[PDB]
DNA sequence: GTCTTTGTCATGCTAATGATT
DNA sequence: AATCATTAGCATGACAAAGAC
């Protein structure tokens, strides 16, 4: 029921890559997958990132259509 | 007056909502908008002031000043330690001598301007 | 609920600038 | 050329995925 934030480029990409890295290394903690995905994403070229950048753009636009009155309201400590 | 106020307020609540919808359907971050104002007028704005414009948390005077630049954006898109030292001088001399100011600037590797401004900001902090 | 990452947006504090002297 | 109010950004932190713990 609560509206989540839309998924930025890295996080879109990181979904499919997380699944493959879990398959390749089935003991690896999600914490460690994350460090490795960070390192891999920093290395990707601008051309390699573009499909993921456009998917995040597309999901932000849809987020607005789905949730016209949405405001990001983070909880302060 | 009050009539000019209500009208200007409704105008901006309305433009800010257009600005947000347009930057989203065009795939721009707040950051991108600030940076791209910089490219098209040579005048960068930070992600922060774009967050505050869209949430109506800037002053109505501030919104009015920035709204033209942003309307042009919409158009084109469619086609410590140093502080410690300064505190201790403030305590001894709240309004400092011009000579004292220069001394502490070269002493801490700052220019005068920063130093004199620091003291003014600190004076205003008494409430 | 916590490890973990990048990117995006929100906010608290204060440096910097504008307005008016 | 010098105060006081106001504008503005830097640093920071939340939160989106995943699921083992």
């Amino acid at each position: 029921d609560r509206v989540k934030r839309p998924m930025n480029a890295f996080m879109v990409w990181s979904r499919g890559q997380r699944r493959k890295m879990a398959q390749e290394n089935p003991k690896m903690h999600n914490s460690e997958i994350s460090k490795r995905l960070g390192a891999e994403w920093k290395l990707l070229s601008e051309t390699e990132k573009r499909p993921f950048i456009d998917e995040a753009k597309r999901l932000r636009a849809l987020h607005m259509k789905e949730h016209p009155d949405y405001k990001y309201r983070p909880r302060r400590k | 007056g009050a009539m000019d106020m209500k009208a200007l307020q409704k105008e901006l609540e309305q433009f800010a909502k257009l600005l947000k919808q347009k930057r989203i359907t065009l795939g721009y971050t707040q950051a991108d908008v600030g940076l791209t104002l910089g490219v098209l007028f040579g005048k960068v704005f930070s992600q922060t002031t774009i967050s505050r414009f869209e949430a109506l948390q800037l002053s109505l005077k501030n919104m009015s000043k920035l709204r033209p630049l942003l309307e042009k954006w919409v158009e084109e898109a469619d086609n410590n330690r140093v502080r410690w030292s300064l505190e201790t001088m403030f305590l001894k001399s709240p309004k400092p001598s011009l000579q004292q100011i220069t001394h502490i600037a070269n002493q801490l590797g700052l220019e005068k301007d920063v130093v004199r401004v620091w003291f003014s900001n600190r004076r205003q902090k008494g409430k």
